[PDB]
């Protein structure tokens, strides 16, 4: 714990945003920092404080974590820190695997609250929600043929 | 006897697909608005303008009625809420517009 | 019987026949994302417009303005209220240091400037969140107990209506598992996902 | 409300009524290989498309 001078981190990630003026940052892998501390107090304050510094300078930021053996994250502790929390499962069924995405907390707003497949495919992620579908069509007066000229003299 | 349902009673209609459920229930809602009173109609599985022009056929006037602000036609899927929010917006919507007849 | 706080949510007050309990705590326990701040919030802002009753928002995690923010699209006006003198938040911050071990913190520090907050607004309703960071340090099950103990006994001294949020974790309510046998007033908060549909549930 | 930076995974916008949070930490969770490296780069690269 407290291995890491934090504040060095923020020197050199200040750096790094200021060299392209960035307005969106991910942080990858930083399990690797954190998986040291092993007092559970400790390591919220650590993670507090990294996400204070991140939302002082007003930086879109993404964390990528590792679910491990949790139900979200594997030390249990990122996801009651962080304002969006988005869950990403890949499980399978009669041998089937299916993607699934689902939002399990987005402070200040509403927001879609079921799981829905999604699709990694050659352009990108890709989500089909089923719960943007409605009911406004537009309708039409011409009819169509069946090419049974039979079946048409029925109706 | 006496001339039909009793008021605020409630009634179902049953039968496989085809048999006219809808038309009845169209019938209800423009006979209570061609008598000066309000209705409203919760179609889960049909549009708007469609089932005006399918109710067209059968001799029913819905878009009177929607035109003159005494038919409101509601059309939703059921899979575009939740359970509990499709009740939610059923009873905010039938408090605003204090409906007579609501299907 | 017992005096009984409306909530402001009807329905819950209905289920509860009056609301929650009035000088005593309460423990609103849920996983993330279960709605478990807006409860509270909830909770302070309808006493303070439908009752008059002044409230103090403890947070030993967020931001005051993240709060406020965080129920700005529900319609509250939490900053107007703040600008009236009618809610108070306050923000106690713990260093890594601070939060090493079991009795690091000196809790009548805290109680006295608790009072402090209290004693700006006249409070009659208080909101502790995030009381997780002060008490993930104790390590072991007695003391722990005895602290809780000790800080739900000075809160129903006062005769403040308080609301306790607290994280579900891998617990059954309680990530330690003590502070459901400590309160008087236990309501869960769930959010489970089944054929890929989720519904939020709420169990006293 | 809130201010909301759009992912470019349209979709995912739709169901966030706009995006992320912009100036907020997020936090993208899985297994491996679940994609969660996938979200980041797209975040970004259609960030700055
Ligand atoms: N001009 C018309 N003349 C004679 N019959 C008509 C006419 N228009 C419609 N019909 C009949 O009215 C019927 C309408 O069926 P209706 O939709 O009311 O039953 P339903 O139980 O609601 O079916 P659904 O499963 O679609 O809900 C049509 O099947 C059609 O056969
Ligand atoms: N304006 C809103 N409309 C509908 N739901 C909202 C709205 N604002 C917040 N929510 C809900 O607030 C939830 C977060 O709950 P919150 O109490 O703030 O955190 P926690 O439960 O971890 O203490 C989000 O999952 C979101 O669904
Ligand atoms: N061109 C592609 N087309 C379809 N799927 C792809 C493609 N490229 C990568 N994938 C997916 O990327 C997955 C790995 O996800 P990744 O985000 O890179 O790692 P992690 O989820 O552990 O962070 C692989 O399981 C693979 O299925
Ligand atoms: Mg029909
Ligand atoms: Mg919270
Ligand atoms: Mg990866």
């Amino acid at each position: 714990i407290g291995d890491y001078d934090l504040e060095g981190l923020f020197l050199r990630l200040e750096l790094a945003i200021d060299t392209v003026g960035a307005k969106r940052v991910v942080l990858d892998t930083i399990e690797s920092l954190f998986s040291a501390f092993s007092n559970p107090a400790i390591l919220r304050a650590e993670i507090r404080r990294l996400f204070d510094w991140l939302k002082e300078r007003g930086l879109t930021t993404v964390i990528t974590a590792e679910r491990g053996d949790g139900a979200l994250t594997r030390q249990g502790l990122e996801e009651y820190v962080s304002d969006c929390v988005i869950l990403l499962d890949h499980r399978v069924e009669n041998q089937i695997s299916t993607r699934r995405l689902r939002i399990v907390k987005y402070r200040g707003t509403a927001h879609g609250t079921n799981e829905y497949p999604f699709l990694i495919d050659t352009d990108g992620f890709s989500v089909l929600p089923v719960s943007a579908l409605g009911l406004l069509h537009q309708v039409h007066e011409e009819r169509i043929a069946s090419g049974v000229p039979d079946l048409d003299a029925m109706m | 006897a006496g001339g039909g349902f009793f008021r605020g009673s409630s009634i179902l209609v049953s039968g496989v697909a085809g048999a006219g459920k809808s038309s009845l229930a169209a019938h209800f809602a423009a006979a209570a608005c061609a008598r000066g009173e309000r209705a409203m109609y919760f179609s889960f599985e049909e549009a708007a303008d469609q089932a005006v022009r399918n109710m067209r056929s059968l001799g029913l006037d819905l878009g009177r009625w929607r035109d003159a602000g005494l038919l409101r036609f509601m059309a939703t899927r059921p899979t575009f809420y939740s359970l509990e929010m499709h009740l939610a917006v059923i009873l905010r919507e039938v408090m605003r517009f204090e409906p007579s007849v609501v299907v | 019987g017992i005096g009984k706080s409306p909530t402001g949510i009807q329905g819950f007050d209905e289920l509860t026949l009056g609301g929650l309990p009035t000088g005593r705590p309460s423990l609103v326990c849920g996983s993330a994302g279960c709605g478990k701040t807006l409860f509270a919030s909830t909770f302070l802002i309808n006493g303070v417009r439908d009752h008059g009753e002044p409230g103090v928002f403890v947070t030993f995690e967020e931001r005051p303005e993240d709060i406020v923010n965080n129920v700005a699209s529900l319609g509250f006006e939490l900053d107007k209220l703040i600008e009236e003198e009618k809610i108070a938040i306050e923000h106690i911050a713990v260093d890594p240091s601070e939060v090493a071990e079991i009795g690091d913190y000196d809790l009548e520090g805290l109680f006295l400037r608790l009072e402090l907050a209290i004693d700006t607004v006249g409070a009659k309703r208080v909101v502790l969140d995030t009381i997780e960071s002060l008490f993930s340090a104790f390590s072991n099950p007695a003391i722990l107990r005895a602290e809780i103990r000790r800080l739900f006994d000075w809160l129903k001294e006062r005769g403040l209506t308080t609301v306790i949020t607290a994280e579900r974790g891998d617990g059954a309510l309680t990530r330690q598992g003590l502070e459901e046998y400590v309160s008087d007033c236990v309501i869960l908060l769930d959010h489970r996902v089944e054929n890929q549909i989720s519904t939020r549930r709420l169990r006293i």
